């Protein structure tokens, strides 16, 4: 019974190329044939190309043959899946996954499709932005249009890059009745997102709102107190 | 029979190097692997490994006689004698249109389904002397052996109880009577012929041949035990016996494989020992498929018209 740990997640720019990595641990490595399968985001599943492990044989997809290579390293026990002349479009998730083959070390084997282990993924992104921390930005409680009950606010996560991004309310308290947003790509090559919080008016003014945004990438920590101005 | 003297040399016939280059082109157009290894270097130590990957058709390989008739401006010479060494002069030759109908069944350790001795057991050898050179039993009477993918095969302790022996006293018959002689597994080396390997309904079969090649000029080995059970198991990547290289064929599929087939022959390779005292050690060998196709031609020679 595996367990698939895979390399961190990598900005690259266009027409570069990538490696991410992937290690097996928890079983016998040889006699796991590894795939990788690849997700834009929004997208679908897309099968990438699978080794034969043991047999140091790999085979591709279509569209991406010449530009992939799979490979193993059997004495540290890791796998790798290498792209090479990297688009936008193949920004995606790319997973590592795993399946048994069957006493492979003893010539059994049952070359097997599916894939029982999964990795983490990897995210990997291919743009010509630049690493940027982010600027948050109040987005005003509806004083003037809702009232009576509870009234909702929130944060804009603007202009940010590469990703991901983690949101919490009140250093990390009021992150109920709260509906982050998944970002969206600008045409800038920039990312932004929202983040907002439905909560009874008669609590503003002695409960400073402050959406705490993080950005690990950029290594940028944002705090802004939303008033309710 | 033709009245004429001829030599003959099994060991060096022709028609055994043109049956296994056949018998190769009978695999590549029937037992197609998924994928299929193969070194490729420049000479530089350096080997890259040439990789390709067909289809994988799952075929229940079933091996068909085959003859082999000389054209014209050639002409087939048979050599008849109870026991032909088939290395030199031969008395009674005789001219033949096509060679008897051969089963060519590619294994290793046994020789299956192939010709029977009409005298009494044979054993030719390039070179008893050399203790590197296969010596290739011929059984005047064969030893049924069953297996099936269920994996194993059965075969009568009884019956290989007795051919060891009638094996055990030709191969003293040779080597010198005041002699001992020991029967042990295989040396080492590829798992197709340490194992008494095989292919049957496209599968490749891999018998542990241990309780055949154990016996000792002394005891025996009958205590609760009828018939001789080799614990076999088919593989899916194996060494390839036409070229150096591995090969992956698909798993099985067909509720169910089975073969019944005859012990005709051994192949055998004794140990050099360095000349030490009468004990020569006998063990499996084969997996130079020629050695196979010579017991099967080694009275035959394809000879130019005149
Ligand atoms: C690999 O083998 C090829 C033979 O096709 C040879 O030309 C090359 O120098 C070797 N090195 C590589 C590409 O790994
Ligand atoms: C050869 O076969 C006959 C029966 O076909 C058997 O009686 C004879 O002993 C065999 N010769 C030996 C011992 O190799
Ligand atoms: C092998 O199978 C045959 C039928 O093909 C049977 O007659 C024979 O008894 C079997 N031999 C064994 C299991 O020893
Ligand atoms: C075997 O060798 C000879 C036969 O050539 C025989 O006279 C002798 O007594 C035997 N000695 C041995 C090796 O036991
Ligand atoms: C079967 O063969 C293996 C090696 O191939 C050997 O080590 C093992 O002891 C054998 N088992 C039997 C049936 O004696
Ligand atoms: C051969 O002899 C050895 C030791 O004398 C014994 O352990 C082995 O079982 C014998 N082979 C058989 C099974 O006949
Ligand atoms: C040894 O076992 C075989 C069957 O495996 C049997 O036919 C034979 O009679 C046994 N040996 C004796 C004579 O006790
Ligand atoms: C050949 O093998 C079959 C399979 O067990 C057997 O039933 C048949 O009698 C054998 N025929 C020969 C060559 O004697
Ligand atoms: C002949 O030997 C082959 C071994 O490859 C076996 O599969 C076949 O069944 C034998 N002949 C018979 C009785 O069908
Ligand atoms: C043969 O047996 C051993 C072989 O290792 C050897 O030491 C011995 O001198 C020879 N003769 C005997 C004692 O049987
Ligand atoms: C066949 O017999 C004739 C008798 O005239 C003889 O000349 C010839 O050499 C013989 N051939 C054989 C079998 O050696
Ligand atoms: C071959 O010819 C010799 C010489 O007469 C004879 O002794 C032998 O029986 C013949 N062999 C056969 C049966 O073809």
């Amino acid at each position: 019974e595996v367990q698939l740990v895979e390399s961190g997640a990598e900005v690259k720019k266009p027409g570069s190329s990538v490696k991410v990595s992937c290690k097996a641990s928890g079983d016998t490595f040889i006699r796991y044939s590894f795939t990788w399968v690849r997700q834009a985001p929004g997208q679908g599943l897309e099968w990438m190309g699978r080794i034969i492990t043991i047999l140091d044989v790999a085979h591709y997809a279509p569209h991406l043959q010449g530009r992939v290579t799979i490979t193993a390293d059997k004495s540290t026990s890791t796998v790798y899946l290498e792209l090479r002349n990297l688009r936008s479009d193949d920004t995606a998730v790319y997973f590592c996954a795993g399946v048994y083959e069957g006493e492979a070390d003893e010539g059994e084997y049952d070359n097997n499709g599916f894939l029982k282990h999964w990795g983490q993924g990897t995210l990997v992104t291919v743009s010509s932005a630049s690493t940027k921390g982010p600027s948050v930005f109040p987005l005003a409680p509806s004083s003037k249009s809702t009232s009576g009950g509870t009234a909702a606010l929130g944060c804009l996560v603007k202009d940010y890059f590469p990703e991901p991004v983690t949101v919490s309310w009140n250093s990390g308290a009021l992150t109920s009745g709260v509906h982050t947003f998944p970002a969206v790509l600008q045409s800038s090559g920039l990312y932004s997102l929202s983040s907002v919080v439905t909560v009874p008016s008669s609590s503003l003014g002695t409960q400073t709102y402050i959406c705490n945004v993080n950005h690990k990438p950029s290594n940028t920590k944002v705090d802004k107190k939303v008033e309710p101005k | 029979l033709e009245n004429v003297t001829e030599n003959f040399n099994m060991w060096k016939n022709n028609m055994v190097e043109q049956m296994h280059e056949d018998i190769i082109s009978l695999w590549d157009q029937s037992l197609k692997p998924c994928v299929k290894l193969t070194p490729l270097c420049v000479g530089a130590g350096s080997c890259n490994t040439s990789v390709i990957t067909q289809a994988c058709p799952k075929v229940s390989f079933e091996p068909i006689p085959i003859h082999y008739c000389a054209p014209a401006g050639f002409a087939i010479l048979k050599c008849n004698d109870k026991k032909f060494n088939g290395t030199g002069p031969c008395t009674n030759v005789s001219t033949v249109q096509c060679t008897h109908g051969i089963r060519p069944v590619v294994s290793t350790q046994l020789l299956l389904n192939g010709s029977l001795a009409e005298e009494e057991i044979v054993i030719r050898s390039e070179n008893f002397t050399n203790n590197a050179k296969t010596i290739i039993v011929q059984l005047n009477e064969s030893v049924v052996i069953n297996c099936t993918g269920a994996g194993h095969c059965n075969l009568s302790k009884t019956q290989w109880e007795n051919t060891l022996e009638q094996i055990a006293i030709k191969l003293k018959e040779q080597f010198g009577n005041n002699k001992t002689i020991i029967f042990n597994p295989s040396s080492g080396g590829d798992p197709e012929i340490v194992t008494h390997s095989f292919n049957c309904g496209g599968e490749f079969f891999y018998c542990n041949s241990t309780q055949l090649f154990t016996w000792n000029d002394t005891r025996k080995l009958n205590n609760t035990g009828r018939n001789i059970t080799l614990p076999c198991r088919i593989k899916q990547i194996i060494n390839m016996w036409q070229e150096v290289g591995k090969a992956m064929y698909a798993p099985p599929i067909r509720g169910q494989i089975r073969c019944s087939s005859n012990i005709t022959g051994l192949l055998l390779t004794r140990d050099g020992g360095k000349d030490t005292n009468g004990t020569e050690i006998f063990r499996p060998g084969g997996g130079d498929m020629r050695d196979n196709w010579r017991s099967e031609l080694y009275k035959y020679k394809v000879v130019k018209i005149e």
